[PDB]
Parts: C-alpha cells; sequence; structure tokens
C-alpha cells in the first residue's frame, strides 16, 4: 500500500507531503531526508528500498515525485499510481517549479486523497479526479430547490 | 504578533479571502508555529461558511490543530466542531460527506467520534457509492482506534458487503472487514470463492492479500488457495498476474509452481512497456533462479526474447540471467540467437546499438569460455 506521497527536492526536503496510512508526516519527512543517497546511485531508476519501506519515484523536472510504500506493496500498481500522481501535478501546476507546486499545494493534496484512501487506490482517470474535485452534486442542487419550494 | 493579523483576516474576510487566510494559517502551522488563539476565530468565521473549497481547508486545519489542553483533556471548542462535522456528515453534497468520512479515518479522540457515530453508521446505506466507499473505511477505522465506540463493526461491514454492488465499495468493504475480523472476512471469501477468477482487479488484489494471511493461520485451506492462485496466473490485468506470481512462490517451493511463476514474470518483462517494470520483474526471475538452481533453465529462450527491448539496461539484465543458465544442452541454441541479434545490430539502428553490439560480442565470447 501507499503510505504516503511527497514532492521533494533532490536533497531530501519535502515541498509537500501527504500521509495516507499508518505513518506520521514527521516520519515521512525523516524518510525523505535519507532518500537521496539511495536514489542518486544507479541502483534502480524508479525504486529503492530503505528502512522497512520502498520509495517509488520519478523526476519531476528538478524535483522528485515520491510514493512511500510497505515492502510487500504491488510494485506494478504503485508505478502506475506514481505516473497518475505525476500527471495530476503537471496538469494542475502551470510550471513544475517548487514555488508553483507550493502555490497549488492544498489542491494537490485534495487530489491525492481522491486517488488513495488508507493506502488503497482507485482506478480513476484524470477526468474523474477533476470531476470529483469539482464537487457538483445533483442531490444538493435539487434539495435547495425543494427547500425554496416549501 | 502575526496571529492578530490572521485573526483580523477571519473577522473581516469573505469566502474568497478566507481561503487565502486559511492557506497561510495551514502553511504557518505545518512549518512549525501553531497559532493557538485562532481556533475560536476559525469556528466563528470559517466553519459556518458555505464555500466547499474553504471547507476542505477547514478539515485540513482540523487534522493538525491540537485537540488537548494542558491537562490532557479535550478542548471545549470541539463540542462546537462536532456539530459542524455531524452536519457535514449529513450534507446533500455526496462529496462533502465523502471528504468528511475520509477525515474521520484520521480522528483519534473518542470524545470527538462518539457524537458522530450515528451519522457515520447511516452513511453505510447512502445511495451514492462515493459516500459508501468512504463510510466503510471510516467504520473500520473507528473500530481499529476506538473499539468500544462500535463493537458491532465487523457485523456492519459484513452486512454492507453482502448487498454491495459498486466494485470500489466491494474492494473497500473486504479490505475493511479483514482488517478488523479475520474470521468474518474468511466466511465472506468462502461464499465468493468460485467467482474470484472473474472478480474485478482491485478486489482480486485484496482477495489474494487475504489468502496469504489465511494460508498461515489455517494451513488446511492452502491447497484450495494454491489451485486458485494458479488460475490467477491467467488474470487479465498485469497487476493481478504479478500479484499471483509473487504469492505462488511465497506459498510453495514446488518447481512446477516456481517455473510457472517465473514464466509469468518473463511474460511481463516482454509484455510491459515500462523498462523499469521490465527490470523489476527480471530481478524476480533472477532471484527465483538463484534459490532454485536448474528449475528455470527451460525458460532461457523466453528470457532472451526480452532482448527485443531497445533499452540497454533491460538488455544487459536479460543477458546476465541467460548466461547464468547457459548449459551444454542449450549453449549452441543460445549462441545462434546472440549472433542473430548481433547481425541485426548491423542492419537496424547501427548507431544506437553500438553498446548492445559490444555486449553481444562479449556474451558470445563468454559462452565460448564456459565450454
Amino acid at each position: 500500500v501507499v503510505l504516503a506521497a511527497s514532492i521533494c527536492t533532490r536533497g531530501g526536503k519535502a515541498v509537500l507531503a501527504r500521509a495516507f496510512h499508518d505513518i506520521k508526516r514527521s516520519r515521512v519527512e525523516a524518510l525523505l531526508a535519507s532518500f537521496p543517497k539511495a536514489a542518486n546511485s544507479g541502483t534502480q531508476h524508479t525504486t529503492v528500498e530503505q528502512d522497512n519501506v520502498r520509495f517509488v519515484y520519478q523526476p519531476l523536472d528538478e524535483l522528485y515525485m515520491v510514493l512511500i510504500t510497505n515492502k510487500q506493496s504491488n510494485i506494478l500498481q504503485d508505478i502506475d499510481t506514481l505516473h497518475l500522481f505525476a500527471q495530476v501535478v503537471t496538469n494542475t501546476c502551470r510550471t513544475l517549479e517548487e514555488r508553483e507546486i507550493l502555490r497549488n499545494a492544498y489542491e494537490l493534496i485534495s487530489a491525492f486523497d481522491e486517488i488513495i484512501n488508507l493506502g488503497y487506490r482507485e482506478n480513476l482517470t484524470i477526468n474523474q479526479i477533476k470531476t470529483f474535485l469539482e464537487m457538483e452534486s445533483h442531490e444538493e442542487r435539487i434539495q435547495e430547490i425543494i427547500a425554496r419550494n416549501k | 504578533p502575526t496571529l492578530q493579523e490572521l485573526k483580523t483576516q477571519l473577522e473581516k474576510g469573505n469566502d474568497e479571502t478566507k481561503i487565502e487566510t486559511m492557506k497561510r494559517i495551514l502553511t504557518i502551522m505545518l512549518n512549525g508555529d501553531p497559532l493557538h488563539g485562532l481556533l475560536m476565530h476559525i469556528i466563528r468565521f470559517v466553519m459556518p461558511s458555505k464555500s466547499k473549497p474553504l471547507k476542505k481547508l477547514l478539515y485540513f486545519y482540523y487534522e493538525i490543530c491540537p485537540k488537548l489542553d494542558s491537562q490532557g483533556k479535550l478542548k471545549q471548542e470541539f463540542i462546537l466542531v462536532c456539530n459542524g462535522i455531524r452536519n457535514d456528515l449529513q450534507h446533500p453534497n455526496e462529496y462533502i460527506r465523502g471528504n468528511t468520512l475520509r477525515f474521520l479515518c484520521k480522528l483519534r479522540e473518542p470524545e470527538l467520534l462518539e457524537p458522530l457515530l450515528s451519522s457515520v453508521r447511516a452513511c453505510l446505506e447512502h445511495r451514492h457509492a462515493y459516500v459508501r466507499k468512504n463510510a466503510v473505511f471510516a467504520v473500520a477505522s473507528i473500530y481499529q482506534h476506538a473499539p468500544s465506540l462500535i463493537p458491532d463493526a465487523a457485523d456492519l461491514i459484513a452486512t454492507f458487503l453482502e448487498g454491495e454492488s459498486d466494485p470500489t465499495c466491494k474492494r473497500n468493504g473486504f479490505a475493511a472487514l479483514s482488517s478488523i475480523s479475520h474470521d468474518k472476512a474468511l466466511s465472506y471469501l468462502g461464499t465468493v470463492f468460485e467467482g474470484i477468477p472473474n472478480a474485478e482487479e482491485l478486489l482480486q488484489l485484496v482477495e489474494i492479500e487475504f489468502i496469504r494471511k489465511d494460508a498461515l493461520h489455517n494451513p488446511q485451506n492452502k491447497p484450495r488457495y494454491l489451485r486458485l492462485i494458479f488460475d490467477l496466473l491467467e488474470a487479465n490485468t498485469s497487476t493481478v498476474v504479478y500479484e499471483a506470481a509473487s504469492s505462488l512462490t511465497a506459498l510453495t517451493n514446488n518447481p512446477v509452481a516456481v517455473k510457472a511463476a517465473a514464466g509469468k514474470f518473463i511474460e511481463l518483462a516482454i509484455k510491459e512497456a515500462d523498462n523499469n517494470v521490465k527490470l523489476i520483474v527480471l530481478d524476480r526471475v533472477d532471484q527465483l533462479r538463484q534459490k532454485n538452481e536448474g528449475i528455470l533453465d527451460d525458460l532461457i529462450m523466453e528470457i532472451l526474447r526480452v532482448l527485443s527491448s531497445p533499452d540497454i539496461d533491460v538488455r544487459r539484465k536479460a543477458l546476465e540471467i541467460a548466461l547464468e543458465m547457459v548449459s551444454s544442452k542449450n549453449v549452441e541454441e543460445v549462441v545462434l540467437l546472440l549472433k542473430k541479434e548481433l547481425s541485426k545490430t548491423v542492419e537496424q539502428e547501427y548507431e544506437k546499438n553500438s553498446e548492445y553490439r559490444q555486449l553481444l560480442i562479449h556474451s558470445i565470447h563468454q559462452c565460448a569460455v564456459k565450454f
């Protein structure tokens, strides 16, 4: 499962961090701090194991998009999640500069929460995610009209 | 200090401006300083707002603000917060309910959860799958962190599960049930066991997850699990096939099973476009090979099929694994393939293939030395 997601610097500093499951954010920030030494080696280009976790990650311009997972997590699925997260970030921020990500931070976290709840993922398209975030509800619109009715 | 300025922003703001204030408040807090005198301002000028975007910032603040005073007792303001949450748990907007339910999965203070329980329980029977999928996780979460609040949670979820039609709610339901009640998840699994091969991917994944758990607690079900797992080697998604092959080796040292899982891994290395995935499953093949010397030698020509990936790292890994399986029985068949690859690097993409071509010449030279 995906314990947490982070966009972070190549030096191990979180630009944003979102814990989904069984992990405090402070613990996330500590894992990321030790992350760059595992990643900068040509060990693998996508995954490194450190502590009792695995980092699934890709470059995001000069940043890193990073999922933290337990070591038994389905890695094929987690690479697909990572791509989906990366696609969200690019579609949401005008640029992939740190400052611009920071501008869209809380929007980015709300989107991440549409994808992962408690570590598990939904097979959502970017369109469904955009739709969820819009929060347009027929019931809500219909209830206020039933309201003004009475 | 800066608190005052914030406080003034909440007092005089509108929805649009308060959204920017709440964003500053959040950033300030996460980065270090908790703004203590703010709670009551947020309750007064943010919570009664109707702006959905602002409401999400509110719950983000609820996640991080301190709940307890100096004497380890819940702050009084959160009585007012609970009326707010209980209203959001009853909102016409399905999304608000879903977002509020996600939040409750993070709440730990029983004194906050207790006045919300009836509303949460009601959400299990909402018409909208967006609400149901979040409520069943909420219920399992309350029970994990505060069992006395809902001692019948395992029964609730079981019931939720028996009538559920939404695949995402079915997946969440089974995950939630098994996280709090092995036995009742087991019974549920038994009723659906014959249809697992045509279950949806997500549910298939957690069903496999659970089967590994029960194979250890109840080893008498392990053969029926093994047969089912073999069948899942032919699943339609690559995630499930990967999950079935990882589990099958985890349950038995049997060479038939090992070779079978190996072959599925090799099929993935061939089928999947992502070269990092190719490298990952190749290392699964490699490790099986180390722990079972001999068992996979029949798959050597399938390994070599991976060489039709244009990536030099994929090509290098495939050749290493293959060379560690070259025996007298197959060396000539292997060298003929290598040469045929070598010939193709002269005709196709001569420049890009320079590194690969040298690697082929080297591997062919290896085969000569080994014999």
